[PDB]
């Protein structure tokens, strides 16, 4: 049985090795959900730091690619890092070459094809980890893309990944089936972090204080992390209504 | 930080089988039904938009892919290996053909390429074959319209009519009933759309229907004007709004 | 058992058993000391012999005028990372004027041999050296295993019956260490060291081989009737 | 010293009614010294018409090269390769040695089999085409050309007056160069069937 | 050559002649300048000529394959930076001398590239042996916020000036607008200042004049 | 490290057999049949097709018989895709060797070329060999009419008339039976038709089944034509010698 | 099964298990602690006396780099050598061409990606270390530690090795009582003690205390080794802390 | 070519004029020599044009990669990457570029990088041909710590100058304002600067 152990095809026509990256990917154990505004995409996350002696201002999922694209990871950090560094890379290298800013779909293919060639080369195993890519391009507005280990990649109107996965895409569903758009129609970003929060909160069960979250916003022209004081203004404006 | 894997992951069993090869084709059928029809005046390949979340924005996956402007692609089985492909078919048409000859190659000799590219992942070094079957639809001036199928072994043959994946044996005895060498190209989107409905369960409509023509000639869609020679491309991908007009006459 | 194929392959405890296996070898060889003072270090090697028509095996390679090894184990190995330290040596000698640390050439052999204990298609060096020296901190003794460690002592030794050598050297420590000035009583003591590891055969002439190195003398190497003064 | 001026010879190409016409002449020297008087500068491939002038060793060489080229293409085409593929097909390959070129003036000729279309071309060395409507031409004596083409061509000539300007063409502009002349060739073309005349001219 | 580009109020337009000269003599009367590389991107081409064709239609190729990579209408400076980069690298021994003009997503531009791989950005540009009869017409009329028909007399003129005062420039004059929101039209020959006045004589031959030594067919036929 | 997964393409068994080759050549036996037959004024190579489908477009296909210059073809029996690989590059040899000597390549020298080629992979490279038997039909001016077969284990052989694929015994029986050396192209065409709608595992042989083709020095004028048959002209000879 | 006897493999779980069994080398190995201070960091090593032969003060385990980042390290010593010499080829290279000395988040990173790329391939083998190192940059002081995985945090207080447990709770305990923060030389003594504590799981053998430190006012913002008087303070400072 | 790059008060401003010459043949009448490497870290290149710009492209992108990674560079860090290059292949380049920027740490600081690939902090710089006559000039009426509006006027003299006498020189005065509160851009035309 070395048809588990590498990437070639088992007699059922699969690749146990990207299935098992994907079971990776909830290593973490944590819930991750981004959605798009009218000028923004906001993604969230949970952030758990359960030793007293890690410095809190280091552990993040978040990355900051190029100054429009930002990327969230569900998996290992050391994958998660690997993937953040070769996406700046190949966000600057395409500037560099092609003399404007390198679009979010456009990284999360070429992150996706790299994906793909690690389920088909041997040597080479796949990342545990799925991508989810944020920016507001400039030419098709607030964009959401998702890389995983299989190579597979979309666009998205919103999204979740992880452990209860499931669970939020199925809130987030209800919600879009309702107001009958692909968005949040918002003008501000602090609102449509607001919507993202609550919308978490009622499909995982759970109350969340300023250090159990992880913000990342992307507007026109800059893609930025919110502080936890940023978050508890959030957080503050939840609870008043 | 090696490359060890210098010796072939695909070998002969006793049987005379190619393990792989034959695992990949497996792949290809649990994949989704795409088809295949050629007539007279063009050919239309066709497959189902398997969205695998409401949330995902279908449209953003393109199934059914421009190779040059007179060629055509769509698959079954595993959609990565599908979309780098395309990638490296898109390009070794520059590379091997359009900057020695000054023209884009003819339908019969891209898929040529394409089936070296899928056949060399069969033989060489550290690589599985690649898990899709690839319908090819074209035109070129000499040959005219052409509908070919690549498998996974790098084999090709030319087809009138067929299809791959899920539901492709019911589908390719459905066809055999209703092609005939005297179809215009809007009976073979009509037959199309009709074999498409018996594999699809769900939703059936231009937003979860991918369906493209090599047809005629479209001047329109060239951006340019001035050089009587190039006439635009044939290749189209129908609109959602244009699948949703044939299936009320449906 | 299942982890042993290879030196890329940790057990499940956490251990390199193709290391282990290297280090193994180390102990099939035959014995050999090390030992030094403030003024002097010492090198005493019991050489082995084939049969009673062959030659005895050369334990000692002398590496600069200041520095040198006693090897146990594979031989072959040893003549690998002696002529690397040799070109080392060498190195800082033309390209800096200056004699090579031997605290930083205990550096450099076992990041050399750690290299072969982190890849595949390698192998561990199947050799245990004891590298003795003279520089600018005056005299010193280091212990290099293939597992990469390597370990400066006041005295030592490695190879088969090595610890009746090595428990006679905790002993005499305190004694040892202060024989400053005196090449023949320190050389004494480190052949009264290797007597402690021997059974059934004992110290001949061309059985016994011993290098010295201090403040006004070069590395050299004494075999054959230089050394029946010390049986 | 200069490569394109060792070997000597002429090319002209012309086109007429329903035809094309291509003509060489015959000389291969060593500047000063004539070597052979059945140095034929034009070659074809299928229906495709290629002459060469320039550096002997190039103009074998190149003829060689394409006809290597063009019995491939026709084996994974399954179809004899026509006048405007091939013109590219020459411009590609003397482009990819644009740092060592092939020291030639080369011209197209021959009719396109679905269209009927006559068509010239000529490239300088490095690749750069040159396609005239009315003619083409290559050579050592390529001004003494120019000036008979452009007063001798009329369009649209039939077959057999085009060969007599052709060749009119050609005869007295090889007799004002030292390193043309010694014979010429001339070959008229249409869509299926092609007459090949040698020229009586001046032996000098 | 002579060539010229400018802009006007929601385009940018390219300008050619269309004379190549070998040395003192006319090689082509009829040659297009102005170059495709993606169907609202455009290039005139001067310096050596093959260089210029060359490089224009490499980087076309690849502007191609990018396109359909992104699937994004390809940009004017993707253009420029492929084009100086090549250019660059080859140190001037790619002598081509370009005008890129075009349109996309991000509005209208003009850009000049030169063989060792500088550019400059301009409201109107020359280059060519031409250049300098060309911007003198340039300089003495352009003005900002030109109409389409303004702009299209104005590039011409250019040319024509390069075309009657320098000798390395003839014959017609090439066009091509790229308008905002619109197809890109390429108008060859716009004008034909230079047709060849008819001649006083016909030398038609009386057929049989040339001597011939031999006749045969040859075989072009397959078997 | 990757040794683990190492199939170890190029050993022999115990037996000193390359496990390999001869699995290939185990696959090579459930191909479609290829029949190769050589008379005194041509050679005859027949295919049968593997996959009727009634939607396969036949008349643009090609599986079995393919031109490698003007005067030697090839018919293939096992994996296409493997075959076109070989065919591409003796293609090129036979250019490369015009290119050279200004004269068309001897058919042994090309057949020598490839055979060496599948042989490599059977010695070294740790690739599997190519699944792939050739009948070689040619002619040049010093042997004349010629037929060879490879197979993957790179040997080759000289043949009168021979078949490659499925049912070679049967077919060799057959060929071996009624086969003469004085024997003639239109004897042979029959022959090969024969020989295939008796060792088929088909119902019936039909023109929409087969490749077809000749090579006769019988053109205009003393030359060599290759004549690659068209659907039509199978179901015509198919008529003729009354197999249908 | 079998997933565990190849590296890069991901067994049915998601996990690579010849990485956690690097991790079981390291858990096997003398304890090593890093303490965050006010304007700096203090790294400390338990280091085992197996005999009387080895020579005081020679055996130095803590290595710097470029000229402002310690490291140390448990588990197989050669291992964390090689991480160090790289460490210091990519603070060069930084140095070289970016003029300004390599931050150590920057720094910590490029270790980070160098470990991960040995969990990619089969043919190489993880490290069998963690690494506690850090430094003074020209935002302050930053701890990180660093699993034979690749990953990477940064810290107040860091322990591995065998006696982890044991160190962890100590740091734990500085942390709740300094919110304000822990002095340079404070750090020095309360580093000294944790390895004396986290010496009861490795009690069999003796051991021998090795202290380095950067801090902006009492190194220049330079690694240093803790030497003579100040080592000394140190140690009677933990020898009355255990009685 | 006339450039300079000047430290004041409140940051730095970088100085040059627009004309790109082949020769006697003014080339480019309009050319923007002050160009962006960071946010807040611009240069004025001299020399070979296609070089400086091949150059700065470069810087860019290492800069754009560092910012990914580290955070915001200095202008050190920026000079020595133009440094690295141009010494590194200094037989293959002619480029004398001032590297500009501005820090809210260090506020205003000017490197000079000239032909050999040589790093030189300095308060001001001078280069391209037209420098040469300004020396004199320059070091007279130059003080540390000027305003705004005396650094713009020193800059605007001094070009003056230098275009008055250079012939390849001229055209308009670009200027690009580096503080705290952004990045400013200022032109200034013949008929402004010519009458001083
Ligand atoms: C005008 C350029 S100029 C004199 O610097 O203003 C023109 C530009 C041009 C012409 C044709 C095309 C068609 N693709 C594009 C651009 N260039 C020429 O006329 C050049 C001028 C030479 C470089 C001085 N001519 C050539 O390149 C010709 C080939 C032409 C006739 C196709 N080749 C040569 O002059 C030549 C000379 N020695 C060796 C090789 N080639
Ligand atoms: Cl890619
Ligand atoms: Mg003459
Ligand atoms: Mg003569």
């Amino acid at each position: 049985g070395y048809d588990r152990h590498i990437t070639i095809f088992s007699p059922e026509g699969r690749l146990y090795q990207v299935e098992y990256a994907f079971k990776a990917t909830n290593q973490t154990n944590i819930n991750s959900l981004a959605v798009r505004g009218k000028d923004c995409t906001v993604v969230i996350s949970q952030k758990k730091v359960p030793d007293k002696l890690l410095d809190p201002t280091t552990v993040s999922y978040i990355f900051c690619i190029s100054r429009t694209i930002g990327m969230v990871v569900n998996g290992p950090i050391p994958d998660a890092r690997n993937a953040a560094l070769r996406a700046k890379a190949e966000a600057a290298e395409f500037r560099y070459k092609y003399g404007y800013d390198m679009p979010c779909d456009v990284l999360a293919k070429r992150m996706a094809n790299l994906s793909q060639i690690y389920t088909q080369r041997a040597y080479m195993r796949p990342l545990g980890v799925i991508l989810t890519f944020v920016s507001v391009d400039e030419e098709l507005g607030p964009s959401i893309y998702k890389t995983d280990p299989a190579g597979y990649y979309v666009g998205y109107k919103a999204t979740a990944t992880g452990p209860k996965q499931q669970e939020i895409t199925t809130n987030l569903e209800n919600h879009f089936k309702k107001s009958k758009i692909d968005h949040i129609n918002e003008e501000s970003w602090e609102k449509v972090v607001e919507f993202a929060i609550t919308h978490m909160i009622d499909a995982l069960g759970t109350e969340f204080s300023k250090n159990d979250l992880e913000v990342g916003v992307a507007t026109k022209d800059k893609f930025f992390t919110l502080s936890a004081e940023n978050i508890e203004e959030r957080l503050v404006a939840i609870a008043e209504q | 930080m090696t490359d060890r894997y210098s010796f072939s992951l695909t070998t002969f069993s006793p049987s005379g089988k190619l393990g792989q090869i034959d695992y990949a084709l497996t792949a290809v059928k649990q994949g989704v039904t795409s088809l295949g029809i050629k007539a007279t005046n063009g050919v239309v390949i066709a497959t189902e938009k398997k969205s695998s979340s409401p949330l995902a924005m279908s449209e953003t996956l393109s199934k059914v892919s421009l190779l040059t402007p007179d060629i055509g692609a769509v698959y079954s089985g595993m959609g990565p290996d599908y979309r780098v492909l395309v990638d490296k078919s898109r390009k070794v048409a520059h590379t091997s053909y359009k900057r020695i000859y000054g023209e884009y190659p003819p339908t019969k000799l891209l898929v040529s390429e394409v089936a070296k590219i899928m056949q060399e992942a069969t033989q060489s070094g550290g690589v599985r074959p690649f898990g899709v079957s690839l319908l090819i639809a074209g035109h070129d001036e000499f040959n005219g319209f052409s509908l070919y199928q690549v498998d996974p072994s790098g084999s090709y043959f030319p087809w009138k009519a067929t299809a791959i994946g899920k539901g492709s044996v019911a589908a390719k005895t459905f066809l055999e009933k209703r092609w005939n060498d005297e179809l215009e190209l809007e009976d073979a989107i009509h037959i199309a759309l009709l074999t498409l409905k018996e594999s699809v369960e769900g939703e059936f409509n231009g937003d979860t229907i991918e369906l493209a023509i090599i047809g005629d000639e479209n001047p329109d869609l060239l951006g340019y004007t001035g050089i009587p020679t190039d006439k635009g491309p044939r290749f189209r991908k129908l609109t959602s709004q244009e699948i949703n007009d044939r299936l009320e006459a449906l | 058992n299942n982890y042993d194929g290879d030196t890329v392959t940790f057990s499940p405890t956490g251990r390199l058993f193709q290391v282990e296996y290297a280090l193994e070898a180390i102990k099939q060889g035959s014995v050999t000391v090390g030992l030094r003072s403030n003024t002097h270090a010492v090198l005493v090697a019991l050489k082995r012999n084939a049969d009673e028509l062959s030659s005895y095996q050369k334990k000692i390679i002398k590496c600069d005028e200041h520095m040198g090894l006693s090897l146990a184990g594979l031989a072959p190995d040893a003549r690998v990372l002696s002529n690397y330290l040799r070109q080392q040596c060498n190195y800082s000698s033309l390209v800096f004027n200056r004699k090579l640390a031997v605290e930083r050439a205990g550096h450099l052999l076992c990041d050399k041999a750690q290299k072969n204990t982190q890849s595949y298609g390698g192998r561990p060096y199947g050799v245990g050296l004891l590298i003795i020296g003279y520089d600018k901190s005056g005299a010193h003794l280091l212990e290099f295993q293939p597992s990469g460690n390597v370990t400066e002592l006041y005295g030592t030794a490695i190879g088969a019956r090595s610890q009746g050598a090595k428990t006679y050297l905790e002993r005499t420590l305190d004694t040892f260490i202060k024989i400053d000035g005196n090449p023949d009583e320190l050389i004494k003591a480190g052949v009264e060291a290797i007597s402690q590891s021997l059974r059934d055969e004992s110290l001949t002439v061309d059985n016994l081989s011993i290098a010295i190195v201090g403040k006004d003398t070069p590395f050299t190497i004494y075999d054959g009737e230089a050394v029946a003064k010390y049986i | 010293s200069d490569p394109s001026s060792i070997n000597g010879g002429i090319v002209v190409a012309m086109t007429g009614k329903d035809c094309v016409a291509i003509a060489c002449d015959l000389r291969l020297g060593s500047q000063s010294l004539g070597v052979s008087n059945k140095f034929e500068k034009i070659f074809h491939y299928g229906h495709v018409f290629l002459g060469i002038t320039g550096l002997a060793t190039d103009v074998t060489t190149l003829n060689e090269m394409f006809r290597y080229k063009t019995n491939l293409y026709k084996l994974k085409e399954e179809r004899a390769i026509e006048p405007e593929t091939f013109t590219q097909l020459v411009s590609s390959s003397l482009y990819e040695r644009r740092f060592g070129p092939y020291f030639v003036g080369p011209v197209v000729a021959g009719i396109n089999s679905k269209s009927g279309k006559p068509f010239i071309a000529g490239f300088d060395l490095i690749g750069c085409i040159d396609e005239a409507k009315d003619f083409i031409v290559s050579g050592t004596a390529s001004d003494q050309l120019f000036g008979m083409c452009e007063s001798l061509y009329e369009p649209n000539l039939e077959p057999e007056d085009l060969f007599e300007t052709i060749s009119q063409a050609l005869l007295n502009a090889a007799d004002r160069d030292a390193l043309s002349g010694w014979g010429a060739v001339v070959y008229i073309i249409k869509k299926d069937e092609v007459v090949k005349r040698y020229l009586k001219m001046r032996q000098d | 050559t002579t060539i010229a580009g400018l802009v006007f109020q929601d385009g940018v337009i390219l300008g050619a002649d269309t004379r190549a000269t070998n040395d003192s003599v006319v090689a082509d009367k009829s040659c297009e300048k102005i170059h495709f590389i993606a169907p609202k991107i455009y290039c005139c081409g001067a310096g050596v000529a093959a260089d210029a064709e060359a490089v224009t239609q490499l980087i076309g190729s690849n502007i191609e394959l990018h396109s359909l990579y992104t699937s994004r209408e390809p940009r004017v400076v993707s253009a420029l930076q492929m084009l100086k980069q090549h250019l660059f690298k080859y140190q001037g021994h790619i002598g081509a001398y370009l005008i890129v003009a075009g349109v996309d997503p991000t509005g209208s531009h003009l850009f000049s590239i030169h063989a060792h791989g500088s550019t400059d950005v301009g409201y109107y540009l020359s280059l060519g042996s031409g250049s300098l009869a060309a911007m003198a017409v340039l300089e003495s009329h352009w003005k900002q916020d030109l109409t389409k028909e303004e702009a299209i007399k104005l590039a011409s003129d250019a040319i024509q000036a390069g075309i009657w005062n320098d000798l390395g420039s003839g014959s017609n004059v090439d066009v091509c607008v790229m308008e905002i929101g619109k197809d890109a039209e390429y108008l060859r020959n716009y004008l034909t200042p230079n047709v060849r006045e008819e001649k006083q004589k016909s030398y038609k031959f009386p057929r049989g004049t040339t001597a011939v030594l031999k006749e045969s067919i040859v075989n072009i036929c397959d078997i | 490290g990757s040794r683990r997964y190492d199939s170890r393409t190029t050993i022999f068994s115990p037996e000193g057999r390359l496990y390999q080759v001869e699995y290939a050549l185990e696959s090579i036996s459930h191909a479609g049949t290829a029949i190769g037959i050589m008379a005194s004024d041509g050679i005859v190579l027949a295919a049968e097709r593997k996959v009727t489908s009634t939607l396969l477009e036949q008349d643009t296909s090609t599986e079995k018989l393919y031109k490698l210059n003007d005067k030697i073809a090839v018919a293939v029996a096992g994996l296409t895709a493997d075959a076109e690989i070989l065919i591409n590059t003796a293609r090129i040899h036979a250019q490369n060797y015009l290119k050279t000597y200004n004269e068309d390549i001897p058919v042994e020298i090309l057949v020598r070329r490839l055979s060496d080629i599948k042989q490599g992979y059977t010695q070294h490279g740790g690739l599997r060999p190519f699944g792939v038997s050739f009948i070689y039909a040619g002619y040049d001016d010093r042997y004349g009419y010629q037929l060879y077969t490879s197979n993957p284990s790179g040997n080759y052989t000289g043949w009168k008339a021979i078949s490659v694929g499925a049912n070679t015994s049967a077919a060799q029986t057959l060929l071996q039976m009624d086969y003469k050396d004085d024997m003639k192209v239109d004897d042979a065409i029959e022959l090969a038709l024969k020989t295939l709608s008796k060792t088929t595992d088909s119902s019936a042989l039909t023109y929409d089944r087969l490749e077809f083709a000749t090579i006769r020095k019988g053109a205009n004028d003393g030359e060599v034509y290759q004549k690659i048959f068209k659907p039509q002209e199978i179901k015509d000879i198919l008529v003729k010698t009354g197999i249908t | 099964t079998g997933y565990d006897l190849s590296n890069s493999v991901f067994s049915p779980d998601g996990r690579n298990f010849q990485v956690e069994y690097a991790v079981k080398a390291v858990e096997n190995g003398t304890t090593s602690i890093g303490i965050k201070c006010n304007d700096g960091v203090v790294f400390a090593v338990e280091k085992l006396i197996t005999s009387k032969l080895l020579v005081p003060q020679k055996n130095v385990k803590i290595q710097v780099v470029d000229r402002h980042i310690g490291c140390v390290y448990s588990g197989l010593i050669p291992d964390g050598r090689h991480l160090v010499n790289r460490g210091r080829e990519e603070a060069a290279s930084f140095k070289k061409l970016y003029k300004t000395p390599i931050p150590i988040p920057a720094f910590a990173d490029r270790l980070g990606q160098y470990v991960q790329a040995h969990t990619l391939y089969n043919s190489v083998r993880p490290f069998g270390v963690s690494t506690i190192f850090g430094g003074v940059d020209k935002n302050g002081a930053h701890l990180y530690m660093l699993e034979p995985s690749g990953s990477y945090w940064g810290y107040k207080g860091a322990a591995t090795g065998k006696g982890r447990q044991s160190a962890k709770a100590e740091l734990e305990k500085l942390v709740d009582h300094h919110p304000e923060g822990l002095s340079a030389r404070e750090a020095v003594k309360q580093a000294a003690k944790i390895i004396y504590l986290a010496h009861e799981d490795n009690k069999e053998k003796d051991f021998e205390l090795e202290i380095s430190w950067c801090s902006l006012s009492e190194t220049n913002g330079l690694h240093k080794f803790v030497k003579g008087d100040l080592l000394q303070e140190a140690i009677d400072f933990a020898q009355k802390e255990i009685n | 070519t006339s450039i300079m790059a000047v430290t004041f008060k409140d940051g730095v401003i970088l100085g040059a004029d627009s004309r790109t010459t082949t020769g006697a043949y003014i080339a480019n009448r309009v050319t923007d020599k002050l160009t962006r490497v960071h946010d807040k870290i611009w240069c004025c290149r001299s020399g070979s044009a296609a070089d400086t710009q091949a150059i700065a492209d470069i810087v860019q992108y290492h800069l754009e990669l560092y910012t990914s990674q580290y955070g915001t560079p200095s202008t050190e860090t920026a000079a020595s990457v133009f440094k690295e290059l141009c010494y590194e292949n200094k037989d293959n380049l002619t480029a004398g570029i001032i590297v500009a920027g501005y820090d809210d740490k260090n506020k205003g600081e000017v490197y000079t990088i000239p032909l050999g690939g040589s790093v030189h902090k300095l308060p001001y710089a001078i280069a391209g041909s037209g420098s040469t006559f300004i020396y004199g000039y320059c070091d007279k009426n130059f003080r540390e710590n000027m305003s705004k509006e005396e650094t713009v006027d020193f800059i605007k003299h001094s070009l003056s100058q230098a275009i008055k006498w250079d012939g390849s020189s001229g055209g308009v005065i670009r200027m690009v304002v580096l503080t705290a509160a952004g990045v400013e851009r200022l032109i200034f035309y013949p008929d402004e600067y010519e009458q001083l």
